[PDB]
């Protein structure tokens, strides 16, 4: 389940918080940033309460300060069965959808409906199957013996059950699941009988089982529109769904909640790099947040006073002031030496790399000096240099060798700036020849 | 249970029978003149005599333009069509922007049809076709818990019955007017014919076979336009898997529109349909190109144009698509002649305090008096929307300390945790690299 | 695929191939949005939008049907109501080469009278080879 | 009826005599005693129909009556003559070229007239008897068709029976049969057989049984534009493209073929050409490519008469970097004659306001109408025209039948024009978002 | 009769092997351009050269378009002529290169002659003759089919193949119908029903056609004219089969596609093969692109490429610019808006503006064609307008003068009629003077 090699945020299992929403210094893979974690815990409580809608928050700070780490912590603390959509700023610039339509689809993907239904099921291990044919074979008679670990029974079959058993061959000793009302029979496997391999089911054979469904508003939006089927949820060409089906879906969902047949589960939409949206997207986002079925929007940006896209002026955070008026802003700060070394030790534990104390100190020094991501990339590349000399622990010499082999930002700018005759400039001039 | 999103304390304009507005009634505080002008416009819409009337309401940000348009929509009632819109939605990659404007115009004119639902439901007891090979009629006997009833049927409904594979003992649903046939399932009394079968068993209906009900259908002109202009062809009732070719939005010819108008007028003359004109509302009108602004001039001169309401917060701003045209509110001078402008005023301290108290009441929160004074001072110092957004984290921080009433300390912690635009810009200015 | 496989006088061979990806749908959405019942109006609105307010209906818009019949040359005035209310695949399957009257505004293009000659033309003809 | 009171629906035709002399106020139009005469000359130029492809230009200040003049020409043109009214922004299409959209708008304004003589047999079918020969190649038929008054018996051919088996007809079915053309339609089912089936079905409809004679003779005249023939002769089933707009860049070869076909029909005598007027409101926002195509597309024999309206001075032509008079290049202005409209005085504004208040069922006092006239002299005319309609509702909120001075004063107080909006914007410019995005939301500094 | 800015020019107006006279063919003046255009007409009629470009240049309203239509009139109706505007090439379906190549291929015509052997007439009898010894397991084994025909002054019975019986049964041919039998392929088809059976049934839905004239059997040589673009779009469109894709594309919107060079190559080789047999004949025509200042430089480079082809026609361009930048380039100042690489490939013909007498004669002939009678002093006044404001402003002010004359119940156009026409309709100069001295937000 959920195959993954190692992620860059794989150590974050949530927000480290107490029962009084106080952040521990080291919990759940998150260290430091006490005020930002407290604010994100308040936002998490806002989402889990579910009584308010359409509030936008902004996580702003310098680069490499843990904004995406905060978003991943909120997403892991939400758990399953709550919608979480994560998009980038450049994702909505489509050739087949308008920008407002893509933003609308991303908005309605983040709110879901919890529907609870029950179905009656058959589960057991097949003992013996008899199919009988007549002289002409016009009618078919049958008997099926099926057992669990507690009972055993024999059923008399009709024509459509016999046809459904002949199709998708079922032999003796197979564990199968039968849905009577739909006629779908699945082979769970084979029982443990030497004389795939699953165990024989226990308890009753006729079980009424309850399955809790959660379906987003965008799925019912696609299915209710007749212009395409449910295969557009996978192929991805929905093609500018009309508004009137969305008002029908809104009214139907409202009366479903009134009757008690459904519950509304709002979620979080996360927009990473929100400064790359046009001003039309910002103006749509301003008026899309006052709807009753609107999620809580999280935006993350790292710019200063920069040019807003599609305009000719400059704005704080790259966003216009009317969008910033409806936002509450969480500010992240830079890290210390101890926080950097704790981050590097946690990244060592997740990458299964054993480090010396001196190697950790050198990594902390070069991480304070250059970048946190540079040391977090150097630590995994030092282990291969250590393993080429056939030893397990990563020492100082491996870190110095990796620091010599792989450059960083400021050093690369420094070697470029006194060798610029060999590189292609903004004017397209270069010197390739060695002499003259 | 109950959700709240930036509104829903606004219930109406809050006017008396003379058209004058009270101070605090209907969820509105302040702004008497804009509310009275909007009530006059609501009366004009209810008169149902004029077409192509354009109103612009202008003012600063967070002054109450969208609340006024929502109050118009609540005062008109659910019967009148109301089509809210943002100006950025008129740009699409499928059709031109003028065609999208035409569709949004025609979405605001509605119709009311009075129809009757007639339903036969029960267990099939007799199914006897007969030849007149072509069958002339089939006789179906239906049974419920309150008796049985037999029906003659046309052969088309027998064809639809043969589509659904209906045998003796199935519970079916027949609609008399449309002719739709739905098979609910085999009846519960025939459930022990086999020990195991692929058929679902449903009980008998406990009511009568015959059911009669009067209903009202509300459609718009755009529904008839898109129903009469399917390019691929008429879709069936049920298509779980998609159409083989993707149907794309097209440029609907005005000949189709005049045919739809002719048919609708013919049905109106017979007393079947009722014409309900409505309101088209375009928020952030400064985000329109000049070509849409030119097309609005001819679109307002049609005989079936609705009442159009526009909003803007800009000042003397260059019109989009132009480079040397400076016009008030971002609206070009050719179009600005055709409207009537309703001015909207900023608020005072006491109005801000009353708005904050009303928002705390609708969100089911209790606040202290000193917390209310601090929130009012914060609202006058930063913005009105900041205190309204900061009201709910104050309630959460009061909840985590096992209390039910917000005090000054929770407001101080919420002010510490979350910033406004001014303090964020102050941090942005005095920073080394990118905040 | 996930088909019916054997975990080893004729043998039955029935098509049973499925997709491993399963999309689950609740019964409430289907029964309250897609199927007609007493508490919804799928059939009523379908009839209202497809039959009564259709502009190709000869019981209400006979002038348009006669105009289109003079334009195209269809011998039946119910041809347009039949074309507009059936899908494109069903139209292109059961399409027949029925005759049309000469007194119409639709005549034959040059490309069509080039193509209709060489349907059964043999080789070595100049028009057939070109 | 599906028409409400529009902006200018009082204008019913051009107010002229037989000698092309305009009356001071007749049939809706007040004043403009030279533009109305020029538009009457243009109307006679259209109604003669002997010349083709000429463009006129209606230039003047805003709120002067250019589109009022175009509406007058449209209403006095009469029916069965094509009149296309488009804007300059319509032709910028995602799926059509600008030149192709211009060609479609040109060919939508010139049509031909076709005369059809029908012999209809409309009645209810009683019984159908089918008789076959010994060989069985052909089938004979007996039809008994019945009206309220009389009933007779007709015969059928083999193709009649084949066409009648399709769209399956039984007893109680209302059909109509053409003698000359053999057209078949199924009108629906009689109301006399509406109580037997007990459930309707999907494809059935109930119509009344016809009365009168069975065989009725009536002639029909059809007016078909050239664009309709272009769309029909471009595809297998082209009428859906007529009603959905997905024609998509029709080739020139079928257009030349249709032009030759129309010339052949005119020479033989089964059709005659009815030319029309194309009206392009706000022509100044057209590309230089569009102006070039309009220049070279007016020299064809099948070209209508083009009316363009402009309210621009010496502005910059779109698609270029220089400025030109009326926003149009000099090559198009060489191929034009210009009708100039001039602004009004107090009396003409008074008469126009009285006419507009007469149409909207609004009763004004003399002093209220004088106040509206003064406001229309000071501000624009349309501001007073809208003030009438809102003051009417202010009057019924006071329980009064006719409006007074107080209602006009209240409507002046509650609603603003352009100059007052500019003034209140300019004296409080810190509360509005400027071109650089700066604004101040907080009220306390 | 409809007149639209033209149709008073009938050819150029030269004599044989000599100078064009001043009064001929509706042309006044422009003698050197008429002689050069006559030399161009002789070059086209020589049917030798390919890819020759001619640009005619001059001021507005000088007679460039009139010279192009004079070229088209002098060549004849059989030679193809494709008039073009420079804005027509920008399309939203294909690239402008493909549109230029399509209009390039539209200007080459092909003349194909063919001999048809036919068999038409009313069906008299229709008898599938049985064989002498039938095969077992079958019924009605046809040995041959006897069909009798009937036309005007002719009656002939035919012995046919057994295999046309399926063609009889598909087209539903019965007795009394009139059919059409091609000789070599068979392949009968129903023209209609005979006119003698029109009163057979009270009500019917059939098409009764007169009985055909002439003999049943005849040999007719048919000469057909097509262009190469028709051959390209016929060969690109797949031949009518039973696949769903072909009939689907028939039922859908016919979007244009980029025709490959391979198909054009095969079309050229089969056309040259049948030209070498003495059957077909190639007729090159004229592609006239007017106001070529509006073309992008990519189209100019593709014109440079496509003028070197073997099958190219003669292309005529026209422009009214002087020193103007080429579109798509910010600094290439070039004569007539044409880049200098193309200008080297073409010859330039110069057109000169007119005088008082030429304007007066042109106005007189336009009034003659428009069926109006103008008094001589009114003609002198109109010539004064023509030399004072514009020739075209004088030409468009003839029909309002006739309308004002008919309003006053006169068939003569006189001085006060053209004074009222001055007063009612303005030209560009007075409109500009009104625009410059008015500040009423105009
Ligand atoms: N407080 C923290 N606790 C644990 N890991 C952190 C913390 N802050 C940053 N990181 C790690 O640092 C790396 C880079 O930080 P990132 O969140 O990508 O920066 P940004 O906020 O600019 O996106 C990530 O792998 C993240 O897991
Ligand atoms: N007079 C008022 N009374 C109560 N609430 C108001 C009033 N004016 C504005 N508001 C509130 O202010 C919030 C933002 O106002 P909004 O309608 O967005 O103004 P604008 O559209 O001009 O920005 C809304 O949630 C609305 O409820
Ligand atoms: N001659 C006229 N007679 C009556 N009403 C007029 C006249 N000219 C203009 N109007 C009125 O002025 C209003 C707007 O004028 P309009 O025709 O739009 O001027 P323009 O076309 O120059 O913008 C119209 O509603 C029309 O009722
Ligand atoms: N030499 C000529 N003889 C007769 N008529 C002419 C002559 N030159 C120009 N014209 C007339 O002048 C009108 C406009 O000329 P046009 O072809 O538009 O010139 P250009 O192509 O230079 O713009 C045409 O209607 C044409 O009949």
């Amino acid at each position: 389940k959920s195959l993954s090699l190692i992620a860059a945020h794989s150590h974050i299992t949530g927000l480290g918080l107490d029962e009084n929403l106080q952040p521990r210094p080291t919990s759940e893979g998150m260290v430091g940033q006490l005020q930002a974690r407290r604010a994100a815990g308040v936002i998490l409580k806002m989402v889990q309460n579910g009584t308010i809608a359409g509030r936008a928050v902004l996580v702003a700070g310098p680069p490499s300060t843990g904004k995406t780490a905060l978003a991943m912590g909120v997403s892991q603390s939400l758990g399953k069965d709550v919608p979480f959509t994560a998009i980038a700023g450049s994702e909505i610039f489509s050739l087949e959808l308008s920008k407002t339509e893509a933003l609308t689809q991303a908005f309605r993907k983040s709110i879901g409906i919890k529907i609870k239904e029950e179905t009656e099921l058959i589960e057991g291990e097949v003992v013996e199957i008899q199919i009988d044919r007549s002289i002409t074979g016009g009618h078919k008679q049958g008997k099926l013996t099926i057992k669990t670990t507690d009972m055993e029974t024999i059923y008399e079959l009709g024509n459509k059950m016999i046809d459904g058993l002949t199709k998708e061959k079922v032999l003796a000793g197979d564990v199968i699941s039968i849905d009577k009302a739909s006629g779908k029979i699945t082979k769970l496997g084979r029982s443990f009988a030497r004389s795939r391999f699953v165990q024989c089911p226990e308890g009753e054979l006729q079980k009424r089982k309850t399955v809790v469904h959660t379906v987003s508003l965008h799925e019912i939006d696609v299915i209710n529109s007749r212009t395409q089927g449910f295969l557009a949820l996978f192929t991805g060409d929905t093609g500018e769904i009309r508004s009137e089906v969305r008002d029908q879906i809104n009214t139907k969902v409202a009366e479903w909640k009134e009757e008690g047949k459904a519950e509304i589960v709002p979620g979080v939409l996360f927009i990473d790099e929100v400064h790359m949206l046009d001003i039309e997207c910002f103006s749509f986002i301003n008026r899309a947040l006052e709807d009753e079925f609107a999620p809580i929007v999280m935006m993350a940006t790292n710019r200063g006073v920069s040019k807003t896209r599609g305009t000719n002026y400059k704005s704080p955070h790259g966003l216009p002031l009317d969008l910033l008026d409806r936002s509450i802003i969480i500010t992240t700060k830079s890290y210390n030496e101890q926080e950097i070394k704790t981050i590097l030790s946690i990244r060592a534990q997740e990458e299964e790399v054993e480090l010396s104390s001196d190697a950790l100190d050198l990594l902390t020094k070069t991480g304070v000096e250059t970048s946190l991501r540079y040391s977090s990339n150097l630590i995994s590349v030092a282990q291969q240099i250590a393993m080429k000399r056939k030893n397990n622990t990563v020492e100082v010499e491996d870190v110095k060798r990796a620091y010599l082999l792989f450059l960083d930002s400021a050093r690369s700018v420094k070697y470029v700036q006194e060798n610029e005759s060999q590189y292609i400039d903004d004017q397209g001039n270069v010197q390739i020849s060695i002499a003259k | 249970v109950t959700r709240t999103a930036a509104h829903t304390h606004i219930k109406g304009l809050g006017l008396d029978e003379s058209g004058v507005a009270k101070r605090v009634e209907g969820g509105f505080v302040g702004q008497i003149e804009a509310r009275e002008a909007c009530g006059v416009i609501v009366d004009l819409i209810k008169a149902k005599k004029m077409s192509g009337r354009a109103i612009l309401l202008a003012g600063g940000p967070s002054t109450g333009k969208t609340a006024l348009a929502l109050a118009i929509s609540q005062e008109l009632g659910p019967k009148v069509p109301f089509c809210p819109l943002v100006g950025s939605e008129l740009y699409s990659v499928e059709v031109k922007k003028t065609e999208t404007l035409m569709e949004n115009f025609r979405r605001a004119i509605g119709l009311r049809i009075k129809e009757t639902k007639e339903v036969y439901e029960g267990e099939v007891t007799e199914l006897t076709p007969e030849d007149a090979k072509t069958i002339s009629h089939v006789i179906v006997g239906l049974k419920s818990a309150k008796g049985t009833k037999t029906l003659r049927l046309d052969p088309t409904i027998y064809e639809s019955i043969q589509r659904e594979k209906v045998s003796i003992g199935d519970v079916i649903y027949i609609e008399a007017n449309t002719g739709a046939v739905k098979r609910v399932g085999r009846s519960d009394a025939y459930a022990t014919e086999f020990d195991l079968e692929t058929e679902e068993y449903v009980p008998l209906p406990k009511g009568e076979v015959h059911k009669k009900k009067e209903i009202v259908q509300d459609v718009t002109l755009h529904d008839l336009d898109v129903a009469n202009a399917r390019p691929q062809g008429g879709q069936d009732v049920i298509s779980m898997m998609g159409q083989l070719l993707k149907p794309k939005k097209t440029e609907i010819t005005e000949k189709l529109r005049q045919e739809v108008n002719k048919v609708v007028a013919k049905y109106i003359d017979q007393g079947v349909a009722e014409l309900i004109p409505g309101v088209l509302f375009i928020d952030e009108v400064n985000m329109l190109d000049i070509e849409i602004f030119t097309y609005l001039n001819k679109a307002l001169e049609s005989n079936i144009a609705p009442v159009v309401v526009l909003a803007s917060n800009r000042g003397m701003t260059t019109v989009r698509g132009t480079e040397d045209v400076i016009s008030p509110h971002g609206v070009p001078p050719d179009l600005i002649d055709r409207l009537l402008i309703v001015r909207t005023l900023p608020y005072d301290k006491d109005e801000i305090r009353t708005i904050i108290e009303r928002r705390a009441t609708v969100e089911r929160l209790q606040v202290e008096s000193s917390a209310l004074d601090l929130l009012a001072t914060m609202g006058t110092e930063t913005s009105l929307r900041y205190a309204l957004q900061l009201l709910a984290p104050c309630g959460i921080l009061a909840q985590t300390s096992n209390r039910k009433e917000i005090v000054v300390n929770d407001v101080n912690e919420a002010k510490l945790l979350f910033l406004d635009a001014k303090r964020s810009t102050k941090i942005l200015e005095t920073s080394a690299n990118y905040l | 695929t996930t088909f019916g496989k054997t975990t080893s006088k004729f043998t039955d061979l029935i098509y049973s191939s499925r997709n491993p990806i399963k999309y689950s749908l609740p019964r409430l959405i289907y029964e309250d949005l897609i199927l007609p019942n007493y508490n919804n109006d799928v059939d009523i609105a379908n009839k209202l939008k497809n039959v009564k307010f259709n502009i190709f209906n000869p019981s209400t818009n006979y002038e348009l049907c006669l105009f289109l019949s003079k334009l195209t040359g269809e011998p039946s005035l119910n041809e347009f109501f039949r074309v507009s209310t059936t899908p494109l695949l069903k139209r292109v399957i059961e399409r027949t080469n029925g005759p049309k009257n000469t007194d119409s505004l639709s005549f034959k293009t040059i490309t069509q009278e080039l193509l209709e000659v060489t349907r059964n033309a043999p080789s070595e003809g100049v028009m057939a080879s070109l």
